[PDB]
């Protein structure tokens, strides 16, 4: 029923704008007063703007300094977020928020836009088959990995065998190696089906529209 | 500014218990606000108007408290009650930090694996060592790398996945990041997990001249 679908949100370099836009739909977008919020990388919650429902009442964050514009159209059931002079801080997930009632609690929230402000540029990851090799395991289970490095932004999404390898998966979070992303996943399997049975990774990087498939050979040793 | 602190940071409980968290603020207010953040999903209101519950929440929730404190409760929690909650109150620029609420679950030794850097990786002239400690608890847990007879620490990354939403188990995975020039240079690997489900580490390793 009540929708809140957010967009725009990017790479921005240090310095630069950006427009974030929230489509309602399912209730009477002009009856209602509206928010954006957004989440730090640090999970922070900060309220950085408040728009009263015919547009005549507004309210900014502690630290957004005038940089920040919110506006909304009732005839076309959006809320808008103009950001000027990003910096590093302002990097987030950025949610479109209803507000209930005058004591303001969100009662409902969009699916947030990422922004992030960085003069990191779109860089594929590499992707490398984890094959045990030296390090051979000799259970009824064995383990293999996808090794991503070097991308950026986030995030990759990471299957295996075009998702039909689901149980037994662990993707961990990315972290920042040399200003880029890397992140390795896990897969177990039984051993009696590897190699017999084809194991591959699919990792996709939407920024950079990558796709790529490992294929987990056993090592030429 | 009026300021909203949090305590505990995390907590976990077995499903089953009382669960209690609280909300301070630096000056009084009233009508305080909770909201339940899972991973992947933005919050959801849970708790409003101090004490009034969101749609779809049960009533072993129930929020409380006045003027500079405040609390949300959680009778005979359940596994899906793990998440993280945060306060807020309208007068507030910065909600609380949160309390993330997690399962406690039995002790299990994490399955080690561990893997020399891929060909192709070599070829490129980086090299990781990667090593995975799958399905364990608690989460905290100690990886020590060791590189012919000498415990190695620089280059080092250490990732934990999120409380595992079937089982509660945590995994993560210790990356070993060297160039490849420096890892020519060695022979032995190991990747040692020492957690509290044994006084003896597991050990994986392997030698770069083999394979
Ligand atoms: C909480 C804020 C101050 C104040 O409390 C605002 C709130 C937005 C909603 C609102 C509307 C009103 O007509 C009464 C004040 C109030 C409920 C504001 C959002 C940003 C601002 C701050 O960040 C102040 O630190």
């Amino acid at each position: 029923e009540v929708q809140l679908v957010e967009s725009g949100g990017g790479l921005v370099k240090p310095g630069g704008s950006l427009k974030l836009s929230c489509a309602a739909s399912g209730f009477a977008f002009g009856n209602y007063d509206m928010s954006w919020v957004r989440q730090t990388p640090e999970k922070r919650l900060e309220w950085v703007a408040f728009i009263g429902s015919g547009g005549g009442r507004i309210y900014y964050g502690d630290t957004m300094k005038g940089r920040f514009t919110i506006s909304r159209d009732n005839a076309k059931n959006t809320l808008y977020l103009q950001m000027s002079s990003l910096k590093s801080e302002d990097t987030a997930m950025y949610y479109c928020t209803r507000h209930y009632n005058y004591y303001y609690s969100m009662d409902y929230w969009g699916q947030g836009t990422s922004v992030i402000v960085s003069s990191a540029k779109t860089t594929p990851p590499s992707v490398y088959p984890l094959a045990p090799g030296s390090a051979a395991q000799t259970n009824s289970m064995v383990t293999l990995g996808c090794l991503v490095k070097g991308y950026f932004p986030e995030p990759v999404t990471v299957t295996w065998n075009s998702g039909s390898l689901s149980s037994g998966v662990h993707t961990f979070p990315a972290v920042l190696q040399s200003d880029l992303y890397t992140l390795s996943s896990s897969v177990t399997v039984p051993s009696s089906t590897w190699p017999s049975e084809t194991v591959t990774c699919n990792v996709a990087h939407p920024a950079s529209s990558t796709k790529v498939d490992k294929k987990i050979v056993p090592r030429d040793c | 500014d009026i300021e909203l602190t949090q305590s505990p940071a995390v907590m976990s409980a077995f499903p089953g218990e009382e669960v209690t968290m609280t909300c301070s603020a630096s000056s009084s207010i009233n009508y305080m606000h909770w909201y339940q953040q899972k991973p992947g999903t933005s919050p959801k209101r849970w708790i409003y108007d101090t004490s009034k519950l969101a749609s779809g929440v049960p009533a072993r929730f129930s929020g409380s408290g006045s003027g500079t404190s405040y609390s949300l409760t959680i009778s005979s929690m359940e596994a899906e009650d793990a998440a993280t909650y945060y306060c807020h109150q309208r007068s507030i620029f910065t909600f609380g930090s949160g309390t993330k609420l997690e399962i406690k679950r039995a002790d299990a030794a994490p399955t080690v694996s561990i893997f020399p850097p891929s060909s192709e990786q070599l070829t490129s002239g980086g090299a990781s060592v990667v090593c995975f400690l799958n399905n364990f608890y608690p989460k905290d847990i100690n990886v020590k790398w060791k590189i012919d007879g000498s415990e190695r620490q620089n280059g080092v990354l250490n990732s934990w996945t999120d409380q595992d939403s079937k089982d509660s188990t945590y995994s993560m995975s210790s990356t070993l990041t060297l160039t490849k020039d420096e890892y020519e240079r060695h022979n032995s690997y190991t990747c040692e997990a020492t957690h509290k489900t044994s006084t003896s580490p597991i050990v994986k390793s392997f030698n770069r001249n083999e394979c």
